């Protein structure tokens, strides 16, 4: 019954600049420890007793805090640090923090949009899924709308995001509109339009059902 | 083969800085061109813990006065340093008659003249200064108060009827000499909170020294 | 003679008294290393 | 090296019991206390139990005290965690950790899924397009349980231009997508094929992407 709140949840550094993550507690605490977790791998040890560094950790990482507000500071930031960082308390009920998604910032990238009619294999089964791929864009925030025959739809829209690419540091996205066979052949034109902080107008890929 | 350095006297020699008076021209600080400094040997940070190693002590103090303007400049100004023994009345103003009471040793010196220097005896009416007193003087706020540990007050001021023409800064150093100590005791391992009592922070109770991971790893 | 906090590992405020003593138990098999430390009076660690 | 490698787990129906174990290597096990920690689908970390250096004391949190029991046998350097009356809230990825307090090393974890549905092989549907110099193809693999599945492209040859988008749960079945990028010199002049392997059911399906 001792909760730790971490702010912010997601972060983006240039890199070469500093990074200040915070762990705030609901009650006064004696010390705080920090872990690291990259994707696919377990948590690694990072900072203990607030300011002491684990053997591996670069000297550019720092730790401080007293009482109820503690913080992990990084100066300067480098593309190898991007992970999720959790705090932890050892006074009563051993609680973890929510973590902080640290990420690499880069120049904005508009997505490369790809539309896919349903497969002539799924349709023989009473289903029709229309899929849209937005590949290699930045930043991660994005809106995408489906416009069937001039309307818009939100039912049965499944959207998935990748983690940041280890090469160009972009993200990718897939949007799937799962309909029925009959509901699919009810209309003619399916369209996904992706809105972003890169371009001024949406990026529209379209196809008309009566062609394949 | 010699152990002269590990003696009490050796340990406590050295004249440390225990006081600093500010006598600005325009200011909120000591507006009447004078100041009263009750002798506190804790003035040298490091001190408190060193002496608090023993229960009782006894010694003489050699005081040396260093005065200049804030930039450490020397100027043609004369000064009066007055020592008011305990029990004697400190000056309430820049014209209190205390300044002229013969029974208050006073020494005069020009800023140009090298440091002023005098020795002060073991005052205490008791047989020894005692850093710890487990009682009250005949829940209370008089706990641990051994008053008979007062050394006295040092009153400083520019000579003359009028304010000084220069902003001044006096520094007081104190060498302890002829020291004798009794009943040694545990070295303070927690941070000090008040000048009076040994109270500590009951939340921030830290382990005497550096910790480690396991008792099998170095 | 002063108590040497060899077991200078717990920091949790209420377990500080634990630093003063380390233990031995049945669970430890023959040959196992119980504990270790250096002869560094002035440096950090146990001697403090 | 210090190694913590744990075993056990999989799908269990709610109410059933299970036992997890973790094997130690490269440190004197008896001299350390050992704990388990669980991670909910890559976000929240929750302490679940510790055991003293010998038999001594066990310590539990208030979410688990009653159903889990942590044990050790200091002859084979191995932790144990039996979990009885397992509930739906117990689905997660369980790590064994060494406690020096602070957790130095974490194992790679076992995965526990407490759930009532059946194990289902996935359906794979091709994603070709119904016009330029780069081709983005896809493979939609829908309605399987549990996780995970594996999508390989031409047996690994295309790994450099592949995005794998996390599986999304709805219909208490999982659904993921996977895209691959290919120069127009390679397709359709050369076979592209995604390969979907679902070890939970030991099902492996191959889809040749044929031009629509």
């Amino acid at each position: 019954d001792i909760v730790l709140t971490q702010s912010p949840a997601i972060m983006s550094a240039s890199p070469g600049e500093k990074v200040t993550m915070t762990c705030s507690a609901s009650s006064s605490v004696s010390y705080i420890h920090w872990y690291q977790q990259k994707s696919g791998t377990s948590p690694k040890r990072w900072i203990y007793d607030t300011s002491r560094l684990a053997f591996g950790v670069p000297g550019r990482f720092s730790g401080s805090g007293s009482g109820t507000s503690y913080s992990l500071t990084i100066s300067s930031m480098e593309a190898e640090d991007a992970a999720t960082y959790y705090c932890q308390q050892w006074s009563s009920n051993y609680t973890f923090g929510g973590g902080t998604n640290l990420e690499i910032k880069r120049a904005d990238a508009a997505p490369t949009v790809s539309i896919f009619p349903p497969s002539s294999e799924q349709l023989t089964s009473g289903g029709a899924s229309v899929v849209c791929f937005l590949n290699n864009f930045y930043p991660k925030d994005i809106n995408v709308k489906w416009k069937i025959d001039g309307s818009e739809r939100q039912n049965g829209v499944l959207n998935s995001w990748t983690d940041q690419d280890s090469k160009d540091s972009t993200y990718s996205m897939s949007s799937t509109l799962t309909l029925t066979k009959d509901e699919y052949e009810r209309h003619n034109s399916y369209t996904c339009e992706a809105t972003h902080k890169t371009s001024t107008s949406p990026i529209v890929k379209s196809f008309n059902r009566n062609e394949c | 083969h010699s152990t002269a350095e590990t003696t009490l006297d050796s340990f406590f020699s050295r004249a440390g800085l225990v006081g600093e008076i500010d006598l600005p021209l325009k200011g909120t600080t000591n507006p009447n061109g004078y100041a009263n400094w009750d002798i506190d040997i804790t003035g040298y940070a490091q001190m408190r813990r060193k002496v608090e190693l023993f229960t009782y002590m006894r010694f003489d103090a050699e005081f040396t006065f260093v005065a200049c303007t804030p930039t450490g400049e020397v100027v043609p100004q004369l000064l009066q340093y007055m020592f008011v023994p305990p029990g004697a009345p400190k000056p309430d103003s820049r014209e209190s008659l205390a300044w002229q009471t013969a029974t208050n040793p006073s020494v005069f010196v020009k800023l140009s003249d090298p440091p002023a220097q005098v020795s002060v005896p073991f005052m205490s009416p008791a047989s020894a200064y005692q850093w710890f007193y487990d009682g009250y003087p005949t829940k209370d706020l008089e706990y641990g108060a051994m008053p008979n540990n007062m050394m006295g007050t040092f009153s400083v001021r520019t000579v003359g009827t009028s304010k000084s023409k220069y902003p001044l800064v006096v520094r007081i150093y104190m060498r302890m000499k002829h020291v004798r100590a009794w009943i040694p005791r545990p070295m303070r391992n927690q941070n000090y909170l008040f000048k009076a009592n040994p109270n500590y922070a009951g939340n921030s109770i830290k382990p005497t020294g550096a910790s480690r991971t396991a008792i099998t790893t170095l | 003679e002063t108590i040497l906090e060899v077991n200078n590992v717990p920091t949790n405020a209420t377990s500080l008294m634990e630093r003063l003593r380390f233990p031995v138990s049945a669970q430890a098999g023959k040959g196992e290393l119980c504990a270790v430390f250096r002869a560094d009076p002035g440096r950090n660690g146990p001697w403090q | 090296e210090v190694k913590l490698v744990e075993s056990g787990g999989g799908s269990v129906k709610p109410g059933g019991s299970l036992k997890l174990s973790c094997a130690a290597s490269g440190f004197s096990f008896s001299t350390y206390g050992m704990s388990w920690v669980r991670q909910t689908p890559e976000k929240r970390l929750e302490w679940v139990a510790t055991i003293s250096g010998g038999g001594g004391y066990t310590y539990y949190p208030d979410s688990v005290k009653g159903r889990f029991t942590i044990s050790r046998d200091n002859a084979r350097n191995i932790l144990y965690l039996q979990m009885s009356s397992l509930r739906s809230g117990d689905t997660a990825m369980y790590y064994c950790a060494r406690r020096v307090y602070y957790f130095d090393y974490w194992g790679q974890g076992t995965t526990l899924t407490v759930s009532s549905p059946k194990t289902t092989p996935p359906s794979v549907y091709p994603l070709a397009p119904a016009t330029n110099s780069m081709v983005t193809l896809g493979c939609l693999v829908k309605g399987y349980f549990p996780e995970p599945v594996t999508v390989t492209w031409n047996s690994g040859s295309l790994s450099s231009g592949v995005h794998t988008f996390p599986a999304v749960l709805q219909s208490d079945l999982y659904t993921l997508s996977s895209s691959v990028t290919v120069p127009s010199s390679t397709w359709p002049s050369e076979t592209v094929t995604c390969n979907v392997a679902h070890p939970a059911s030991s099902t492996k399906v191959d889809k040749k992407i044929v031009p629509r």
